[PDB]
RNA sequence: AGCCAGGAUGUUGGCUUAGAAGCAGCCAUCAUUUAAAGAAAGCGUAAUAGCUCACUGGUCGAGUCGGCCUGCGCGGAAGAU
RNA sequence: AAUUCCUUGUCGGGUAAGUUCCGACCUGCACGAAUGGCGUAAUGAUGGCCAGGCUGUCUCCACCCGAGACUCAGUGAAAUU
RNA sequence: GCUCAACGGAUAAAAGGUACUCCGGGGAUAACAGGCUGAUACCGCCCAAGAGUUCAUAUCGACGGCGGUGUUUGGCACCUCGAUGUCGGCUCAUCACAUCCUGGGGCUGAAGUAGGUCCCAAGGGUAUGGCUGUUCGCCAUUUAAAGUGGUACGCGAGCUGG
RNA sequence: GCCCGGAUAGCUCAGUCGGUAGAGCAGGGGAUUGAAAAUCCCCGUGUCCUUGGUUCGAUUCCGAGUCCGGGCACCA
RNA sequence: CGCGGGGUGGAGCAGCCUGGUAGCUCGUCGGGCUCAUAACCCGAAGGUCGUCGGUUCAAAUCCGGCCCCCGCAACCA
């Protein structure tokens, strides 16, 4: 659920994952959940994630996925030894680094985006805080 | 001492003729049985007329053994061989009308009461 | 009584106490609520 | 409506039943329940399901039995073991289509009521 | 905080359900009586009634409250001589 | 199936209960006609299964008979390090 | 004048078997146990959509999340090639507790009997047979119960040899 | 439990960016026969698995569910 | 999983190796012959070439992936 339609090439290296996030500020929305952790989100977990999060607000309310998954994690099948190829890739994740804000809200009460969050903070690998979009 | 496998002969009718004891009821790891226990059997002859048939299973009480019974005074009775009557499986109660041969004072309780009332000795 | 690694309050009525060093629930309200371990 | 009984497409007229409904799904998803519970397993995999018309309201399932087929190799190279059990996929799928399924008294007892004494 | 009181009217809000009366569900949630009272925060009823909190009066006479950022701690925490 | 992996296939027989044994089914992974095909009385220190008899194989081991072991005197090794 | 393409090009010219084996070496390198690891497994836990007549948490609990133990399959090749003999059965065992029974308690959709479920507790106890090499399992009849694990998947200078 | 594709008339099935749904067969009729099969012809006789939502409008889109097929994992 | 052969009118096969052109038998449709049906004689219609996205002046063909089909391999412990 939600990956890249195409890509460049296939696969990737492991990479690192050093450094501040960039688009730490709000914007499309009112409220937010900013990260504070380190670490990653599988393509599902960023769904599972919402899902908790739009049955909270139902129908009414809105959405923004600022991040997106664009990064292959390729594996090994089961028992195989080492090294005939680099393994072919299984599920994509988006790297994300603190002060990132994951997702964010509009035509709500405060007080039910604590609350919209929090229940889709419980699906999430890394911590998070709720944040406000600021007169600046 | 009856134990596991050992062939029966039946004090009642009901067809049974020879009979084999599959489980001592009892308890865990209960070896032998003898007196008027109560225990498995299994049919293996028994008459054409078939009060019962052949392959069934079945309760008995163990009434005569060849290795005979004590009490009290230190007599001891021995019979020449080993005899059971059959008992209905849930009900209890044997199924039979008529006993052959003497049977032990022993035996005597409540749920016994049909037998000792029958047969022509003790 | 259950035992759970989050206790937290159910019922309004619900009270929360430290004995020893351990954490409990108490809803003298609904039975269902005691909690240790927390 | 009526409520069928199948068993592997099998459908048992014994089994039948009429019933509001808003309650066929709870007869339903529990006729079958006693099916599960008193049907021996099988050499292939099985499938009880209560259904109205083709419809299937309810379903269960006994489990295969399975030579363990894997219990000799171990010298842990993978290919050398799927194909034993390739075999043992390969196969299920022709014993499932030739099935077939004797049901002697269960068509009676518990589910005739009567799997409580005295009975 | 405790203890003494009031906790009302339009009105069963609208439907939907045999019943929907603050309270089974869905949309809404204004208006009057005022010290003040939600078309209702729980308990309650087959359905009503019934009992509370919310908000207000009274005594009461000295601080009370809920979050934030940080130090250190507590539960989470089961293994084989 | 001395051949059939899946397989303890499926049906019947025997068994209180039978992955083997027996008779069948035919979906023969992967029978077949002188690298012979199908039968066949007698024969087998050949393979598999069942039954009667007999019992210390066993439930469960008890005692006794002799040669060692053990002590005394004579002779006096070995592997190893 | 070479596809001498095994492309610094051993000859103008060349394939297989070995369980009938043989010698020189190797723990430089595999099969078993050990070690590190923990993807796989197993066991808990956080969130609570759903089932439960209404009733998220008596009972279950999806997707997603964080852990523990070192039973299985595995990884890497650290220890042993200068012979260490691999499942199961027998015999005798021994520790762990994530407890099958027995014992003490909270909750229960617990009237009673009988249960379900988590917390506490390791003193004692924990089935015989049929088939199969089987441990397992299916079946037979018992039992208060027929616990799950380690111990070189215990135990061959103690037996067995399927 | 995951992944992919599904649930449309009594039965086997075609279709949908969001625009008033169909086919063979069964069933019921017509034509033909002195009437019978057979054959040709004609009618759909559905709340698009069930339940809520958004849209002017839902068989498509979304939420929850009960299910069907195949592919992995469990399955002496 | 590893190699290699294959998806083409309603059916079974050529065409591809050698980018510019699709062919055979059957059946389907119409017309004949017969009292009528088969056969039989005459004419005709019928194909995203398994999908996808690429080299291309141009793709059934060429080279990549995904989808079933079939064939072979999976050994010493
Ligand atoms: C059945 O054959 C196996 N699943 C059971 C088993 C095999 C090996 C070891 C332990 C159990």
């Amino acid at each position: 659920m939600l990956q890249p339609k195409r890509t460049k090439f296939r696969k990737m290296h492991k990479g690192r994952n050093r450094g501040l996030a960039q688009g730490t500020d709000v914007s499309f929305g009112s409220f937010g959940l900013k990260a504070v952790g380190r670490g990653r989100l599988t393509a599902r977990q960023i769904e599972a994630a919402r899902r908790a999060m739009t049955r909270a607000v139902k129908r009414q309310g809105k959405i923004w996925i600022r991040v997106f998954p664009d990064k292959p994690i390729t594996e090994k099948p089961l028992a195989v030894r080492m090294g005939k190829g680099k393994g072919n890739v299984e599920y994509w994740v988006a790297l994300i680094q603190p002060g990132k804000v994951l997702y964010e809200m509009d035509g709500v009460p405060e007080e039910l985006a604590r609350e919209a969050f929090k229940l889709a903070a419980a699906k999430l690998p890394i911590k998070t805080t709720f944040v406000t979009k600021t007169v600046m | 001492m009856i134990q596991e496998q050992t062939m029966l002969n039946v004090a009642d009718n009901s067809g049974a003729r020879r009979v084999m004891c599959i489980k001592v009821l009892g308890g865990s790891h209960r070896r032998y049985a003898g007196v008027g226990d109560i225990i498995k059997i299994t049919i293996k002859e028994a008459i054409p007329r078939g009060k019962v048939k052949k392959g069934d299973v079945l309760k008995a009480v163990v009434v005569r053994t060849k290795k005979g019974v004590r009490r009290p005074d230190g007599s001891v009775i021995r019979f020449d061989g080993n005899a059971c009557v059959l008992l209905n499986n849930n009900s209890e109660q044997p199924i039979g009308t008529r006993i052959f041969g003497p049977v032990t004072r022993e035996l005597r309780s409540e749920k016994f009461m049909k037998i000792i009332s029958l047969a022509p000795e003790v | 009584m259950k035992v759970r690694a989050s206790v937290k309050k159910l019922c309004r009525n619900c009270k929360i106490v430290k004995r020893d060093g351990v954490i409990r629930v108490i809803c003298s309200a609904e039975p269902k609520h005691k909690q240790r371990q927390g | 409506v009526r409520v069928d009984v199948l068993i592997n497409g099998e459908r048992v007229d014994a089994l039948a039943l009429i019933t509001h409904r808003d309650n066929s799904q709870n007869r339903g998803r529990e006729l079958v329940e006693k099916m599960k519970d008193l049907i021996p397993r099988q050499q292939f995999d099985i499938a009880i399901q209560a259904a109205i018309g083709t419809h299937i309201i309810a379903r269960s399932t006994v489990k295969q039995l399975r030579k363990n087929v894997l219990a000799k190799c171990y010298g842990g190279d993978i290919s050398r073991k799927k194909k034993l059990l390739q075999k043992q996929k390969e196969g299920k799928k022709r014993m499932k289509q030739i099935g077939n399924v004797e049901l002697p008294q269960e068509a009676f007892l518990a589910i005739l009521h009567v799997g409580k004494d005295n009975k």
